[PDB]
């Protein structure tokens, strides 16, 4: 496959087999990133960055504030006051040392620590002397509070996010078309690992293709909605066990046109995007597949996963994706459909 | 693998640098040529000028980092030296004059020898990494230039099919790698002295009077690698041809796999093979001896070296051996051992350079120049050669005119001229000598730029027929889509190996001369506005019973369309409205009239030629 | 050194895979030969004019070695020297069960080779065997180094090369000499045989035979010519032919069964009346 080879990066791929939206917007308007948003980064971090987030913002804080506290307790000639060691504090009392024995700025920092956790080791008090002092501990309070409150949320939220592992929604790599019941039928298979059952669950298919208007129109990336064939015309579904979701096709949806040879250069890429709620979370999720025209090997029939075990059933998740290649016709899409005088092109 | 990253930026640099730079060269260096060729005439003088690569602008750097680089040592012998002074001998209370007080601080020169070394690195590796996205664009260059030369003007071969792929085979990736490296080394060679040359000085200036001795040894130690290269290369090479011959045997070994897989010369078959590879094996032998000699002598020279140098120091009669004395020339002796194997490669590289250089010289000299000079009907030409190549003469009485849409075939063999005569028709074969008088218009290239064709000899054209058939096509296009429905798989079916008919040329591994002729046909069938060329290809392609079919796909094709068919075949089989023909003998088109006019003249060939018994193949065997 | 620290890791990362991709192939062995059978004679004899019989209802083999995955009735002329009708649909199954071994094809009781089949000595036993490739190139030399096994066979000359008259172009009045070939050629420098002169190589009496797809019919015809010759020597063979320039005057032919061989039947005209040559009909 050289022209492939040459042609990796031709490709209608609308959405990564991962189940992202491989795209690309411009020209918008960006209008800036705006303060607030960086907060909610501080929410969306992994455990080792937000437990250093965590650590280095509480030392910051209580250094800074140190560095202050030893401003202040050098501006009030109170260093010096301790450091004239005439006796072993001579006249250290009238002199009233601002902050009760701060002598250095590691003694500062002490007393940093010691007023912001609410520790309070008594040795070192506040004094009714200094009104500055009596300001920066007000600040400090204020402050510490604040920070202390916002780790708390960000540390929470961590916390109550703990219900959200990872989605866990499994397909066929490859899709399927066969016959059943005696017409043309297009099949998927879809499993879950995750316990939990899925309520409310439902699917949708659709076709993406570029189109053409009878008007003039062309519509360069056009969807398409198809029916999901279930008994009674409702997209539910209940997901115990892994089962076939088959669209089968009739004409109104875009199969009739189908010519076994046409697939390896057909354009049609069909798209699956589930969803429902979880039961024991409450978060409301979907899950998105592609099914490309390289993926959909045509004419064969999938493999029953469900055998009878001693009193309960036993079934296995390793057969998803093998297939029988059960003989089917080639090319009938139009032919059996718009039945020939035999009515039974097949 | 992201091609994300590159972007837009080939075109702004390797796009543009390659095709522009070199038209500058060419302008220069042609100018130049006008002159005389006694010297001015060459090739290699205009790049330096017409690329204008600042390798200055990095040689600048590359000085600079040699100078910083040597410098870094003696600093940190500096610190070295002043281990221990208490100095408060003189009570200093003077402000650090600039001149002297700075330079001695122990503590200073730690923080100076960070930033010199940072300095260092940084500057050496931005100025080749400069000097590299410069040599990239030279290599794009030089490729642009052999293709541009390769084009416009060597369409005609008649010498060059004694080896043309010679060059495609070292022009190709053995010339271009040699520039690119070369250019991107250059700067060892250039400034490698500037460094080196340093160290004697400056062990001179530092060490004592040993320094001479010490540093002289290294001087000829790498003489001693310049030396072991070339015998090793020998010995390479020498292996390199044996190889050549078990490869070519195991290939012909394997090649008989349904012969030997069982027969009683099963195991046989490698007899000899297993003696080659012993027989090539001893060569390795031989050249592994002097690459492990190599490194001893690139490993231990300099230690060997350095040990002189203290017995030398003998020579000094010092006091002692100064710790701040010897460490610093130990660390000159281990950072002068680097570019001397830098050095030794240059010294190769040079010849390689100059040899790939005079092979493009011979390319360029080499009828590269010369061989291209510079219904809508064209010729009315006096001119006599219908000669191949730079063949000689064979000219009498040429002239030509056809009316179009008239399959006049020159049906012989001996004597022929189909090749001179089918190239020389549309001028591309050096035949338009005279004078070329056409029409006033086409509705100068000899009015006939509407031309296509088909070969001599198999084609084979890029990727395959089947992927060949790229012209407007997503599907299919009205005038050869329906041959190329039918016509275009009536030939073969479906080749054996599998796909079948979609994309089945890309990666088609081979052909059959029939299949080829065949595809080649076809391709003469998938062309627009359908003035079709041939040059006698079914006297062996002459598919019988098939021959058939294929004009018949053809009928459809022209004589069903409103096109012109020609041919010049050699086959009767195909002589339906064969009315046109020549028999010239060495001359141009003298032979034209109706279908059955000239058995009006009666000439005895075409007597004979002219009966019903099978078209007279044969002459009418 | 760090810069040579990182890239020579990178060096080797390099080397050691593309090593791997060769050391996965290091040594394996998938085809063995042990073998325990007792000695035999072994000469070059025709054993009772060759009858062969091993195959009734050829069983799908097994090892994926393109398996018949079907059932093939075989039952052959004994001094057959042509071959008999077997049809496209099983035809390369036939080809390839005419020499070439399988796991569970045609195995079972068989009144042939007068030797045992499958448990001959699997080093030597080979050697006693004859085949033809479908368009024989033997890009060896076997001119110069014909004589592999030691013979002084003395007739490569001008005696059974132009008895054979295979080579008598190249070797009874030819320059090349008893020292030189053809480089990768059984058509490059010596055309007018890529096949060897069977007598010579003798110099076995079994031919196994092979299609005619790049062999002029005139040469053919020669080379029929010769293999009559040959047939003086055989007068019992095995041939597989689809087309009638080599199904023309076949002496022994059979009536076949859905792709292979059901009764023997030598004439043309009684296949006819049956379904035996219909298919062979075709084109005559
Ligand atoms: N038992 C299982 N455990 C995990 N994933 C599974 C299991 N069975 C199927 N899948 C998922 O289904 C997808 C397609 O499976 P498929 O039916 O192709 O079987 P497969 O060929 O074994 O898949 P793969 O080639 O991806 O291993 C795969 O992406 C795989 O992740
Ligand atoms: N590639 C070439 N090399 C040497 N001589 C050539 C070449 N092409 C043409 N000539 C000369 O031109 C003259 C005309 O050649 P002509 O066209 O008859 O060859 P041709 O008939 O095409 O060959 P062929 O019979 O193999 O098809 C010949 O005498 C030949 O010497
Ligand atoms: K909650």
């Amino acid at each position: 496959r050289k022209p492939r080879i040459r042609d990796r990066l031709p490709k209608a791929r609308f959405i990564a087999k991962s189940g992202a939206c491989n795209l690309a917007h411009k020209n918008i308007r960006e209008q800036g990133r705006f303060l607030q948003d960086i907060f909610t980064t501080l929410v969306d971090l992994k455990w080792r960055h937000t437990l250093v987030i965590f650590t280095m913002s509480f030392l910051c804080s209580w250094l800074l504030f140190a560095i202050m506290w030893w401003l202040v307790a050098f501006a009030h000639g109170d260093i010096y006051a301790y450091m004239e060691k005439g006796i072993t504090e001579k006249s250290g009392l009238e002199s009233a040392v601002c902050v009760t024995n701060v002598r250095s700025f590691t003694s500062a920092f002490l007393f940093s620590i010691e007023v912001q956790v609410t520790i309070g080791f008594g040795g070192r008090m506040m004094t009714e002397e200094c009104p500055l002092a009596i300001t920066v501990l007000i600040l400090q309070n204020i402050v510490g509070l604040i920070i202390n409150a916002v780790m708390l949320g960000c540390i929470f939220m961590k916390t109550a996010q703990a219900h959200r592992r990872a989605e866990t929604l499994i397909f066929s790599r490859h899709a399927v078309i066969a016959v059943r019941n005696g017409k043309l039928c297009f099949m998927f298979r879809v499993g879950d690992l995750r316990k939990s059952m899925i309520i409310s669950a439902s699917v949708r298919i659709q076709v993406v293709k570029k189109t053409t208007t009878p008007e003039g129109e062309v519509v360069p990336i056009h969807q398409q909605d198809i029916p999901v064939d279930n008994p009674i015309e409702s997209n539910n579904i209940f997901l115990v066990a892994p089962l076939i979701i088959c669209h089968v096709i009739d004409k109104r949806s875009p199969l009739y046109d189908i010519s076994a040879t046409d697939l390896v250069n057909q354009d049609l890429e069909v798209i699956v995007i589930l969803e429902g709620v979880v039961e024991t979370t409450g978060i409301t999720t979907q899950a998105r597949t592609s099914y490309i025209a390289e993926e959909i090997q045509w004419g064969h029939r999938f493999v029953s996963i469900v055998t009878e075990e001693e009193g309960v059933y036993s079934v296995d998740y390793s057969k998803f994706g093998n297939t029988v290649r059960v003989a089917a016709p080639r090319c009938s899409a139009r032919e059996l459909d718009e039945k020939p005088s035999i009515l039974i092109q097949t | 693998i992201d091609l994300k990253a590159i972007g837009k930026l080939p075109i702004a640099m390797r796009a543009v640098t390659n095709y522009v730079c070199l038209k500058e060269a060419y302008e220069e260096q042609k100018k130049k040529a006008a002159d005389h060729p006694n010297r001015t005439p060459s090739i290699w003088l205009a790049m330096y000028r017409a690329f204008g690569r600042p390798i200055l602008l990095s040689s600048t750097f590359r000085y600079l980092a040699d100078l910083l680089g040597f410098a870094g040592p003696l600093c940190i012998s500096g610190i070295v030296q002043r281990v221990n002074e208490p100095k408060n001998n003189t009570t200093r209370f003077s402000e650090t004059l600039s001149s002297k007080e700075f330079l001695e601080n122990a503590h200073v020169l730690a923080v100076l020898l960070f930033l010199a070394l940072i300095l260092q690195r940084t500057f050496l590796q931005a100025s080749y990494y400069v000097t590299i996205e410069t040599g990239i664009n030279l290599r794009g260059a030089l490729l642009a230039m052999i293709y541009n030369k390769i084009l416009r003007l060597s369409t005609s071969n008649l010498s060059m099919g004694e080896m043309t792929l010679g060059q495609i085979n070292n022009l190709v990736a053995i010339e271009t790698n040699q520039l690119m490296w070369f250019l991107f080394l250059c700067p060892n060679l250039w400034a490698m002295p500037v460094q080196i040359i340093m160290g004697v000085i400056l062990l001179y200036n530092l060490l004592g009077s040993s320094a001479l001795v010490g540093a002289a040894v290294i001087v000829l130690l790498a003489p001693i690698q310049y030396f072991i290269a070339t015998k090793l290369a020998e010995a390479q090479k020498s292996t390199l041809d044996y190889s050549t011959e078990r490869l070519k045997k195991t290939n012909e070994i394997l090649k008989g796999i349904k012969l030997l897989k069982l027969y009683a010369w099963e195991h046989i078959f490698c007899k000899s093979v297993e003696e080659t590879r012993m027989k090539e094996l001893s060569s390795l032998k031989t050249f592994a001896l002097y690459t492990s000699l190599s490194i001893f002598m690139n490993a231990a020279i300099p230690i060997a070296a350095v040990l002189a140098t203290f017995v030398t120091h003998a020579y000094a009669s010092g006091n002692n051996l100064k710790p701040a004395e010897a460490f610093a020339s130990l660390s000159l002796f281990h950072i002068l051992v680097t570019p001397l194997f830098l050095l030794s490669t240059v010294v190769r590289f040079a010849v390689k350079a100059i040899i790939s250089v005079q092979k493009l010289n011979e390319f360029l000299l080499s009828d590269e120049i010369g061989e291209d000079s510079w219904e809508d009907v064209a010729i009315k030409v006096t001119n006599g050669y219908f000669s191949w190549g730079s063949g000689l003469a064979t000219l009498s009485n040429i002239d030509i005119r056809i009316p179009t849409g008239q399959l006049t075939m020159i049906v012989g063999q001996v004597g022929c001229g189909k090749s001179s005569l089918l190239l020389a028709i549309l001028g591309e074969m050096q035949t338009l000598e005279g004078k070329v008088y056409w029409n006033n218009v086409n509705e100068r290239s000899r009015s006939r730029y509407s031309v296509a064709y088909a070969a001599q000899k198999p084609w084979l054209l890029n990727a395959t027929v089947e992927e060949n058939i790229t012209f407007g096509s997503s599907f299919n296009r009205q005038r050869y889509k329906a041959v190329t429905d039918a016509c275009s798989l009536q030939p073969d079916i479906d080749l054996l190996p599998f796909g079948d008919q979609t994309e089945i040329g890309e990666r088609g591994i081979n052909l059959s001369g029939g299949q080829r002729q065949r595809i080649c046909v076809a391709r003469a069938l998938y062309q627009n506005t359908n003035i079709v060329f041939l040059d006698d290809p079914f006297s062996a392609l002459d598919i019988h019973l098939s021959d058939h079919l294929m004009q018949e796909g053809i009928l459809k094709f022209l004589q069903d369309d409103k096109r012109t068919v020609v041919l010049v075949t050699h086959k009767l089989q195909y002589l339906t409205h064969a009315d046109w023909i020549i028999a010239m003998k060495d001359g141009s088109v003298l032979r034209e009239g109706t279908l059955k006019d000239i058995q009006t003249k009666d000439v005895e060939l075409y007597e004979h030629w002219k009966t019903l018994m099978n078209r007279q193949d044969q002459e009418l065997e | 050194y760090l810069n040579w620290v990182v890239r020579n890791l990178a060096d080797l990362e390099v080397q050691m895979g593309a090593v791997k991709k060769v050391n996965s192939f290091l040594t394996m062995e998938s085809e063995n030969y042990e073998g325990t059978m007792d000695p035999s004679q072994v000469p070059e004899h025709w054993p009772q004019e060759g009858e062969i019989k091993i195959h009734d209802l050829c069983v799908r083999y097994e090892n994926n070695l393109k398996p018949v995955l079907k059932h093939v009735k075989a039952y052959i002329k004994p001094g057959q020297k042509v071959g008999i009708c077997g049809r496209t649909g099983s035809g390369k199954s036939s080809l390839s069960l005419a020499f070439f071994r399988m796991v569970d094809i045609f195995d079972g009781k068989i009144v042939i080779d007068g030797i045992d089949i499958s448990k001959l000595p699997l080093h030597t036993l080979r050697s006693r065997l004859s085949i033809i490739l479908q368009d024989p190139i033997l890009f060896s030399g076997s001119i110069r180094f014909n004589l592999d096994p030691e013979c002084k066979c003395t007739d490569d000359r001008l005696w059974e090369a132009l008895e054979i008259a295979q080579l008598k172009n190249m070797v009874k009045s030819l320059p090349g000499g008893l020292d030189a070939t053809v480089t990768e050629g059984g058509e490059n420098f010596s055309v007018g045989q890529r096949q060897l002169f069977c007598l010579a190589r003798a110099f076995s009496s079994i031919l196994i035979m092979d299609e005619a797809t790049a062999s002029i019919d005139m040469a053919t015809e020669n080379i029929l010519q010769k293999v009559v010759m040959t047939a003086f020597a055989d007068r019992t063979v095995v041939t597989i032919a689809h087309r009638v320039h080599t199904i023309l005057t076949a002496d022994l032919v059979i009536v076949m069964k859905r792709g292979n061989i059901l009764e023997y039947d030598t004439p043309e005209s009684l296949l006819a009346q049956e379904d035996g040559v219909f298919a062979s009909f075709v084109r005559a």
